[PDB]
């Protein structure tokens, strides 16, 4: 007896719609959690924390949901307003992979939202089947000849807009943009939610520089702007990243 | 002149400033964070003991005893040599190093990195 | 200085430990798993990271989101972990993160639907023994020491039987000597 | 009274004697006999 | 209020059929020992539950115990089993043999075993190895210490051959199953084997 | 032919047959009527650990 | 006495006699024996003490 | 398609012998003990 | 001609281990030529060895301005006009041989935010007949 079960709590949609947790999915001691404090092995001591008895009272019981040589990463935006509240996020999509259907993902996605409306699952996947088919041969390029472009990048996350400027060579594939996204968040001290969002807003920036190379075939490799220290010897960098609170 | 010093001192000041930005908010202000999707206190990985070595088996002192002693223990080798990994360098690279004791010095630090287990 | 730096390291290792208050139940078949290393069951079930086919599928990036899902499940064990709570924090494709999450849920390492109040207890391994996991020093809680293989036991814990081991009782029943 | 419990204790832990004891269930004669009693009958035609 | 609406059918963990299935799928040999003991119990008591027609992905899970047994028959001419571990893989192959022996009398799990063209080559290898002893060939002189491991092994092989013989009823002229079995029939003194 | 892998087999199997023959000794008349089975035999560990299991099924 | 006793597997004569009273009282129901000892002794320990 | 059904009654006897003749009398009482409880369901 | 006054004025003393004794602050030799050879064998019009020379000298000398601070990748990107795919290649290389992050404060090395480590936790098993502990 006196033992908590290992499952049957999925108080996540209430925290999706809690309006204090900074979640951009939906719109309509002194620690908060004892993940550094012991409780002397009495489970009543975890009820003193306000975000935990919130999950015990407002919680629910769930049933568990039960279910290629080079990946083509395509960032897929999903913007659907649905009964006042919206659905706003971004995710990459392995276009080379087809192990999960977008309808299977949308039935997975609307279950954690606790919507399961069965027409969001069509409308999410129809947008995904749109944006995969619109970008099916624009992220599979073979860019050579050292384009070495400068990149201004912006990232929108709850009025905490990140901005940087750097010279990117989309000829060597040594630096993963997800790895480049991680090195900013490690050094700036940001949260883990900027690990996908910087990489998802860079792959879209990459396939836009891929776009102008394959659609209009504009090379325009003419002096990526520098500060006369590295590549182009003017007199012998561009900027540094920042998270601007607008 | 006064270009190369002014840029690098601004780099060291920015490295000092970015350290003062990341050390206050994470560890000193509230000693962690809180994720919005799951009720999990976020923390830097630098204070987390990311790996774990083997177990150590013993016995309690009295025979015919029923007491279980589960515990934990930290471990390191000499706590002063850092972990600048030369073991993530193939053995063919540092063979045109101009000396021979450096080949010993690379491999000893490699063997220092290879005795992570106790 | 040296015992002071050993005591300074031991205090701040006590400061960041994530003390356990909930017991963790895994099924008896999925005992092949260890946190630090990748098992061969995982290398044959999710081989796209180990085939090195794409640049975004490495055994390092597999192991990171493997331990990230489990550590965010083991610290909140009574809550059913979802996919969308994980996808917003990790930077991978949706196809591969569903693969690992289904793999960890298939073996019951995460999301194990069980009520432990309806099952008995056993004493399988020996009663006695000073069972210590051997941790490594977190780089950051190391001493400065401007110029020492000190091992330190963090948490000692005695258990009079396995019944107080399964209930995580550290003979704290002397306070509640009912 | 404790004789009746020790009767019910010994005759419950030793009446199997070959499902928990490892060197007895890993013996050749016991593992063949536990296999031999589980032989299902052959159906004619 | 959330801890009273627990589903009762899943408040005990996973079910026993998956608990036996994940046991053989894991590398845990005692869970392999336990699940094979449960599979042989369920084969003798309820063959409709673990029929190959009902469970199609049950046939390779037993083949990985019985196909490595061919080397042990090849090494059976001498004192080969020195340890308790090669003995343990021998027992797991012999345990998986009888479960397929007990399920070959169901007439819906037999054709799936017939359409497998690998068990019949394994059956032929055992018969050819038995043809070394049934003729008395000094090729593969069977070690006298390893005869008891081979006696019950070929007893369940003949039971598998007795059930699938009507599916190879287009017998060939040089049918290796017909050729070996008439050489085996000139040797035994068992009333059951004849 | 092989002095190695029949004596290593012997030193294991005769050890194994020494184990099997020594599996039936704590079940005599005056060996169970005394209390040198239950008391202090945590080195034995064989019985007095099933009482967490036999009582859970009602076997007493 | 009515106070809680020491660390377990000590089995004082109060705990021993109150165990011996219950088996003369009930002859079974080791829940009803363990609280008669005082309730600070498990079911798994009184049978381990009685045998 | 999932159907959480009850498993069949498997005759697992406590004392485990090895000769067959000490099993059939308890198994015939098992067949009387199981089919008669199964006939009333029909 | 430009780094001589800069190395003399405001540089803290050099701390360097024994396995980096092959290193040459003046020029290149075969270790750097085989580690990251994209700066030498004409990978672009951009990645010249002279641009490799100015950046590897800027990287080690700013750490002479702060030897007890981890000289991070983003801070040197403020005044290095290079591909960030090339800045990471040098900065991981000199850190590999213990040049620019050898003897620092261990707590000023930046680490990622994340959950805690659960390795000393007590796990019990769902054995099909009980809940015996996991004690190897």
């Amino acid at each position: 007896n006196q033992l908590i079960p290992q499952a049957y709590i999925s108080n996540f949609h209430n925290r999706l719609t809690n309006e204090d947790d900074g979640i951009p999915i939906f719109t309509m001691g002194n620690a908060v959690l004892p993940d550094l404090q012991d409780q002397h092995h009495n489970p009543f001591n975890i009820l003193r924390y306000p975000k935990i008895r919130d999950t015990f009272i407002n919680g629910k019981v769930v049933s568990p949901y039960r279910l290629s040589g080079e990946a083509i990463m395509i960032p897929i935006t999903l913007d659907i307003e649905h009964m006042g509240h919206t659905i706003k996020d971004q995710f990459l999509w392995n276009y080379n992979d087809d192990s999960i259907s977008p309808e299977e993902f949308a039935s997975i996605y609307c279950k954690d939202l606790d919507m399961t409306s069965a027409t969001l699952q069509t409308q999410i996947a129809n947008i995904i089947k749109e944006q995969l088919k619109d970008l099916e041969n624009i992220a599979a390029t073979e860019i050579m000849s050292d384009l070495h472009v400068i990149i201004n990048l912006t990232c929108n996350l709850q009025d905490r807009f990140f901005e940087d400027n750097f010279q990117w060579n989309l000829n060597d594939k040594s630096l993963t943009p997800e790895r480049f996204a991680t090195s900013i968040v490690q050094d700036l001290g940001l949260t883990r939610e900027f690990i996908p969002l910087i990489s998802q807003s860079l792959h879209e920036t990459i396939l836009k520089i891929k776009k102008d190379w394959v659609d209009g075939h504009l090379i325009q490799d003419h002096v990526p702007n520098d500060a006369a220290f590295g590549y182009l010897s003017g007199i012998r960098s561009n900027w540094c990243p920042r998270v601007e609170i607008l | 002149t006064n270009w190369l010093y002014q840029h690098s001192a601004a780099c060291s000041r920015f490295n000092s400033d970015l350290f003062y930005d990341r050390v206050k908010v994470l560890l000193v202000d509230q000693q962690g964070l809180r994720d919005a999707y799951t009720n999990i206190l976020h923390i830097p990985e630098s204070t987390q003991s990311t790996t774990v070595l083997g177990w150590r088996r013993s016995k309690n002192d009295s025979p015919s005893d029923t007491s279980i002693v589960y515990e934990t223990v930290i471990h390191d080798n000499d706590l002063n040599k850092p972990k600048t990994g030369l073991s993530e360098i193939p053995k063919e690279i540092y063979e045109d190093v101009v000396d021979e004791d450096v080949l010993r010095a690379i491999t000893e630090q490699q063997n220092f990195e290879k005795c992570n287990e106790y | 200085n040296y015992e002071q730096e050993a005591q300074k390291l031991e205090e701040k290792a006590l400061r960041f430990l994530a003390k356990q208050t909930h017991p963790v139940i895994i099924p008896s078949f999925a005992s092949w798993f260890d946190i630090s290393k990748i098992h061969e069951i995982e290398k044959r079930s999710n081989p796209d990271f180990f085939n090195d086919s794409s640049r975004f599928k490495t055994p390092k990036a597999y192991k990171d989101t493997r331990n990230f899902i489990i550590n965010t499940y083991r610290l909140s064990p009574y809550e059913y972990l979802t996919i969308t709570a994980v996808r917003r924090n990790v930077a991978m494709d949706v196809a591969s993160i569903v693969k690992i999450h289904a793999f960890l849920e298939k073996w019951g390492l995460i999301n194990y639907q069980i009520d432990p109040r309806t099952k008995p207890s056993l004493i399988g391994p020996s009663f006695t023994g000073h069972f210590q996991v051997v941790l490594d020093t977190p780089q950051g809680l190391k001493p400065f020491l401007p110029e020492f293989p000190v091992n330190l036991t963090i948490k000692k814990n005695v258990y009079d039987s396995a019944q107080d081991f399964n209930a995580l009782q550290d003979e704290s029943r002397n306070s509640r000597q009912i | 009274k404790q004789k009746s419990i020790r009767q019910k204790l010994i005759n419950n832990v030793a009446s199997q004697a070959h499902h928990n004891i490892p060197y007895l269930r890993d013996s050749p004669f016991t593992a063949a006999a536990q296999r031999s009693v589980q032989i299902r009958s052959k159906v004619i035609v | 209020n959330v801890f009273q609406s627990l589903p009762k059918e899943t408040a005990r963990g996973v079910d026993d059929l998956t608990r036996m299935e994940m046991a053989l799928l894991s590398g845990i040999p005692e869970e392999i020992k336990w699940s094979l003991k449960k599979y042989l119990t369920y084969s003798n008591k309820a063959p409709y539950m673990i029929s190959l027609r009902t469970l199609p992905d049950l046939l390779p899970l037993f083949k990985t115990f019985i196909l490595p047994l061919e080397r042990i028959v090849e090494g059976l001419n001498k004192s080969s089993i020195c340890d308790s571990k090669a003995m343990d893989s021998l027992q797991m192959g012999l345990n998986a043999l009888l479960i397929l022996r007990n399920l070959a009398q169901d007439t819906d799990s037999v054709q799936i075993l017939v359409k497998d063209r690998e068990i019949k080559s394994f059956i032929l290898f055992i018969l050819k190895k038995f043809q070394c002893v049934a003729t008395g060939d000094n090729k593969w002189q069977l070690y006298e210490g390893n005869a008891t491991f081979f006696n019950e092994l070929t007893h369940y092989t003949l039971d598998l051959m007795e059930a699938i013989s009507s599916y190879i009823a287009p017998a060939m002229k040089d049918d290796h199953y017909f050729q070996t079995l008439v050489s085996i029939l000139n040797y035994t003194k068992d009333r059951y084997m004849v | 032919l092989h002095p190695r892998e029949t004596l290593t087999h012997y030193l294991w199997s005769s050890k194994q047959n020494e184990l099997v023959l020594q599996g039936d000794q704590y079940f005599n008349e005056d060996a169970a009527r005394t209390s040198d089975i239950y008391s202090n035999n945590n080195n034995d560990r064989s019985l007095m650990g099933n009482i967490s299991l036999l009582y859970s099924q009602g076997r007493l | 006495e009515n106070n809680g006793n020491s660390v377990k597997k000590n089995w004082s004569d109060q705990e021993m006699l109150l165990l011996l009273e219950g088996i003369e009282m009930y002859e079974d129901q080791w829940e009803k024996i363990a609280d008669h000892v005082g309730g600070h002794k498990r079911v798994e320990d009184c049978i381990e003490k009685f045998l | 398609p999932l159907n959480w059904v009850q498993g069949p009654a498997i005759f697992h006897m406590l004392t485990s012998p090895y000769t067959q003749d000490e099993i059939i009398n308890h198994e015939m009482n098992f067949l009387k003990g199981r089919l008669l409880e199964l006939q009333e369901i029909t």
